RNA sequence: CCCACUCGGCACCUUACGAGAAAUCAAAGUCUUUGGGUUCUGGGGAGUAUGGUCGCAAGGAACUUAAAGGAAUUGA
RNA sequence: AUUUGGACAAACUUGGUCAUUUAGAGGAACUAAAAGAAGGUUUCCGUAGGUGAACCUGCGGAAGGAUCAUUAAA
């Protein structure tokens, strides 16, 4: 539930405080080398949790 | 209604063997005398325990998972061997273990090195122990002086015991397959125990194995190593940085070990080094 | 490390010192010789209290526990657990029978030394309790909050049973 | 299914539990534990 | 974390009681800027009252934007440091101490597809005031240029740097600091650098990025008073 | 659950706005299903 | 072995406790007692 | 009639400092942090803690005499991130709401010309 | 700075009347089968066994009823 | 300082004698007992290490690893 602007090596994330931290972790995992498919799976897990609460 | 206590200790939140040949071999190589009480680590479902229970006076099975403990209980209830099994639950590093003659373990690899030394320091330690480690950790126990894998673990474990390889267990034998290869080893703790202080031996080894392929003298060049040895010498006198420097140089030169590498040194070479330091009054620990 | 508390035995024969180095040392009062060292807790000791009638010693720690030591054996008889935070004070009441303790959680817990169980919990404070004084074997107990609030507890077991 | 596990442990007598302190206590939660004079007299 | 669940610390044992409000004993003082600047009033500061107050005052450095001192937004991106040197009746006489730009302005000028030229010189004024000046310049593309970039060869950069160092050295040596500060405000130095280095290569955003004060001579109250442009007491009875 | 990998038509304000104010579409299909069944019968 | 036995034997002469010795692991870091019971009784 | 201070906001990843001082910066007028205003460690960096800290500082500043402030916000800088986080942004909004006049806003994060190695290691950090 | 040209360079885009099974290649091309000069080189992932070779340590006492001889807030 | 003798007298050791709780094993009574899903992880090369190693870690290097948005100006 955020918006991301990827300006070269500079990343900006717009959203709520808890939300941008969640987005930041996924972005950082991608930077560290995690393949996109594995990150996508975790996004589905957190995305599920977000609805129940 | 025991949930109050068992939930206060456990949360009720593994790679299971799938080759009967290794399990039978581990029991066979144990050579359990009929008058031997056996301690069984990582009993699991109970495949290995039941074979041990047949040949042993009593079997103490130490477990950490409450769920697997019930599985062991259900497999042995209402049987002739129920009276000879004592299932223990919980972390067993902290507790004082009973007396056992043989230890057969499908150890969790995380607790490998605490376990190897617990048996060694156990009062009246077991005579033979068949333990299952990973290939890397097992080879370092089995590493001989001058080998690439010779290390502090190799030297420490080889003076309180003798470790000999049994077998290699592949990642296919386990499901889900672990990413590391496994192997079985036997540990024979020496009786009588060598009459050398554990702290003194480990004290010398730690200083000299910081850089195992580096010369022994360079290990003693460190300022912190210089500082600690100075304080130890002061304590010896109580019951001088330049003085301890000279003392170290004489010992290394006379013993003809200062130009040698710890990765190519035997128990005798460390023992000779330890003795020479004691004569000069430097007690490592 | 810094010494936190000092306690004197009933006969003035020994006195104990509690330090933040996780140890309690019992000294012979006449000569100052070290009678024994009590080292079992995992955090620094905030208070030490001799039992005023028999040879027991209570030591309070930052590990959220209180332990009763037998002076004759210098060993931990009973360990009391249940405090959510560090225990700052510990004193014996009702002679050997009970022990009262205060903690940073603001809760005063009355324990049974023999069984080591929390009989009662008094909650009249909203901050840490540094000071705890007892009179007439704990018939009157005063605890001072860090906010500056006093709670003058009065024993009423005899009164309640009559009702 | 955990409650089924708990009842099985309590049912058995040759089971002891370790708290974080390392103490040996039985499933129910009480510390699990001959003298010549007692048996003869 | 002030919660009750927070673990107790050793430092909480003995704590000093707050029994005196510090601002009861503080005394306000007014800061005045040199005559080189249009607006002399640059705020006020406070000190503990003399038991002295002057000792803490002297050596105090305050940094303020030139826009406030000159009353025009054209200097919004430039800051001036002023150091207290003398005190007279709660008036703090200050002197120039340095100059610098805002970080946002510096980041704005630095852009891709152009060359960054920066030059520095350590030089003293006629007042024996040793100072260090930093200059920054960027290449620009001509009106009819079609290339995306406007890079300059290192020979041009070294030629431009030599010209800039000559101008910075010349002006500082042949001027006092009060005169030097008078030059900084209208940015006449930058226009001089533009014309001199222009034939070498067209340039843009030529500025004196920073000014440092490395050394000071013996303090002269007489000179300080002249820069700022004594008083009888009143009988107490 | 399925995660959308395409740009959301709803601006970030709209998603917050919508949640400020089991499924209408699911019930929409239900009504059509009944209509199709009734006509077929 | 006999060399090993002799060296360990001589270590017996030079042996001490290690409670006070700093461990090498630090290298990386760089009236009667109950008279009260009488007065209340009487 | 307008006395100016300097509101120095240091927005770290694990905390937020709101520090108001005189124009020189030698005299502290009020320092409040997110940790002082919250009950849990996890929430020290939260924007909610920052707003409470900013409001507390603003109340103290008005008592002393300060009616306007110059904001000098910064992040950890150095080898770490260079832009103030949401904690710093919340404190800035809180000060504006408090009624204190905001004079000039500048980012003064310590930006190294060149830096020493970061704490992560070769493979990175911030899992 | 602009335009046009010309040498040398890091590269790039579209195509090969060529090559290749293809990915693709200004070379990995030299109009069906072959010669411009010259140097070097060749003939994957899992296991099984070994009449083979070389290496690799330490050390100076069981016994209980098999069993309702039980469980049980749940039973007889 | 130190000595003789006379009473006061703490504290220590000892067998008894009264009071108080209090540990296991028995025996024999009374009372009470209204519940009922799934879910962490890029692949390597050279080198150096490993005692809570189902694998971890330091240094340099490679893709044989999935490029969206803005962007000539005015
Ligand atoms: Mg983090
Ligand atoms: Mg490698």
């Amino acid at each position: 539930r955020t918006r991301i602007v990827l300006a070269d090596s500079k990343i900006h994330i717009l959203g709520g405080f808890t939300h941008i931290r969640m987005a930041r972790e996924s972005v950082v995992s991608l930077i560290l080398g995690s393949p996109p498919g594995k990150v996508y799976g975790n996004l589905r897990t957190v995305a599920s949790r977000l609805k129940e609460r | 209604s025991a949930e109050k206590h068992l939930s206060s200790v456990f949360k009720f939140n593994q790679h299971i063997l799938k080759n009967p040949l290794v399990a039978q071999g581990i029991v066979d190589k144990a050579q359990i005398r009929p008058s031997d009480v056996v301690l069984e680590v990582g009993p699991g479902t109970g495949n290995l325990t039941v074979r041990i229970l047949e040949q042993a006076k009593n079997v103490v099975a130490v477990e950490m998972d409450p769920r697997m403990a019930a599985e062991l209980t259900k497999r042995v209830r209402g049987t002739p061997v129920e009276k000879k099994l004592e299932i223990m639950l919980g972390d067993f590093m902290k507790t004082e273990l009973p007396y056992f003659d043989i230890c057969i373990s499908n150890t969790p690899y995380q607790i490998s090195s605490p376990l190897v030394f617990k048996l060694i320091n156990q009062p009246r330690p077991p005579r033979v122990s068949i333990l299952m480690f990973q290939r890397e950790f097992a080879l370092r126990l089995l590493a001989r002086p001058g080998d690439s894998l010779y290390c502090r673990l190799s030297a420490n474990v080889q003076m309180w015991a003798n470790v000999t390889h049994i077998m290699k267990v592949g990642k296919n034998n386990f499901r889900p397959p672990p990413q590391v290869e496994s192997s079985v080893v036997r540990l024979e703790i020496k009786n009588p125990r060598p009459q050398v202080d554990y702290n003194e031996w480990d004290g010398l080894l730690r200083i000299v194995f910081v850089r195992k392929n580096r010369t022994i003298s360079a290990g003693f060049k460190s300022t912190t190593v210089m500082d600690i040895l100075e304080k130890n010498y002061k304590t010896f006198l109580a019951m001088m940085h330049d003085v301890v420097k000279e003392k170290i140089d004489t010992v290394l030169k006379e013993t003809d070990l200062g130009d040698k590498r710890a990765g190519k040194c035997d128990q005798n070479d460390f023992l000779r080094l330890l003795y020479a330091f004691h004569q000069v009054g430097i007690h490592f620990s | 490390k810094d010494i936190n508390a000092l306690s004197v035995s009933p006969n003035d024969s020994i006195f104990a010192t509690a330090s933040y180095d996780k140890t309690c040392k019992i000294w012979n009062l006449e000569n100052g010789e070290l009678e024994a060292t009590l080292a079992n807790h995992k955090r620094g000791l905030w208070d030490v209290s001799f039992c005023q009638y028999d040879k027991l010693l209570a030591t309070s720690s930052g590990d959220k526990t209180v332990k009763i030591w037998s002076l004759d054996t210098f060993s931990v008889m009973k360990t009391l657990e249940g405090h959510t935070n560090a225990v700052q004070r510990c004193s014996f009441i009702n002679k050997q029978k009970q022990l009262i303790s205060c903690g940073a959680d603001g809760l005063i817990k009355i324990w049974d030394c023999s069984s080591g169980e929390c009989l009662k919990t008094l909650d009249g404070h909203n901050n840490r309790l540094w000071a705890l004084s007892t009179m007439n074997d704990g018939d009157m107990i005063v605890s001072a909050d860090a906010d500056g609030v006093f709670q003058f507890w009065k024993d009423c077991t005899e009164q309640e049973i009559e009702e | 299914k955990r409650n089924d596990v708990v009842d099985t442990l309590s049912k058995a007598k040759n089971i002891t539990v370790i708290n974080q302190k390392g103490e040996k206590k039985d499933v129910s939660g009480k510390t699990k534990k001959p003298d010549s004079t007692n048996i003869k007299l | 974390a002030v919660g009750k669940n927070k673990r107790l610390s050793k430092g909480k044992k003995g704590q000093k009681k707050r029994v005196v409000d510090p601002f009861t004993r503080k005394e306000w003082f007014d800061i005045k800027a040199p005559s080189t600047f249009e607006n002399r009033n640059v705020g006020k500061t406070l000190v503990n009252k003399s038991t002295s107050a002057s000792d803490a005052l002297k050596g105090r450095v305050v940094e303020v934007c030139l826009a406030d001192l000159q009353g025009s937004e054209d200097h919004s991106f430039r800051k001036i440091k002023l150091r207290v040197d003398e005190v007279q009746g709660k008036n703090l006489l200050t002197n120039f101490h340095g100059m610098d730009f805002t970080t946002d302005k510096l980041r704005s000028m630095v852009r891709k597809w152009q060359t960054l030229i920066e030059a520095n010189v350590t030089v003293k004024t006629s007042d024996d005031y040793v100072l260090r000046i930093f200059a920054i310049a960027f290449t620009r593309k001509q009106a009819n240029q079609v290339k995306r970039h406007s890079y300059a060869q290192s020979s041009h950069i070294r030629a431009i740097r030599k010209v800039i160092s000559e101008i910075l050295t010349k002006e500082v040596q042949g001027s006092t600091l009060a005169q030097l500060t008078s030059k900084l405000i209208p940015e006449v130095i930058n226009k001089e650098i533009e014309n001199a280095t222009k034939d070498i290569f067209p340039l843009q955003n030529i500025h004196v990025r920073k000014v440092k004060l490395l050394k000071q001579p013996k303090f002269d109250v007489g000179a300080l008073m002249a820069l700022h442009g004594e008083e009888k007491g009143k009988k107490v009875t | 659950f399925e995660l959308s990998d395409v740009k959301s038509s709803k601006s970030l304000a709209e998603i917050y706005e919508d949640d400020y104010t089991l499924s209408e579409e699911l019930q929409k299909a239900h009504s059509e299903i009944s209509e199709l069944y009734a006509n077929l019968v | 072995r006999e060399e090993r036995k002799t060296i360990i034997g001589k270590l017996q002469d030079y042996k001490i406790d290690t409670s006070l010795l700093t461990s090498s692991k630090r290298l990386g870091e760089g009236k009667k007692y109950n008279w009260r019971q009488r007065v209340e009784m009487e | 009639s307008q006395v100016f201070g300097v509101a120095r906001i240091y927005a770290s990843f694990n905390d937020t400092f709101v520090h108001v001082t005189d124009l020189s910066g030698k005299e502290t007028i009020a320092r409040v942090t997110g940790g002082m205003k919250v009950k849990a460690d996890r929430d020290e960096s939260s924007p909610y803690a920052a707003m409470l800290a900013a409001q507390d500082v603003a109340a103290k500043c008005k008592e002393v005499g300060i009616t306007a402030v110059h904001v000098k916000i910064r992040a950890t800088g150095g080898t770490r991130t260079k832009t103030p986080g949401p904690g710093g942004q919340a404190a800035l909004r809180a000060l504006a709401r408090s009624g204190l006049r905001i004079g000039r806003i500048e980012d003064v994060t310590p930006v190294p010309s060149d830096s020493t190695r970061k704490k992560g290691g070769r493979r990175g950090r911030r899992l």
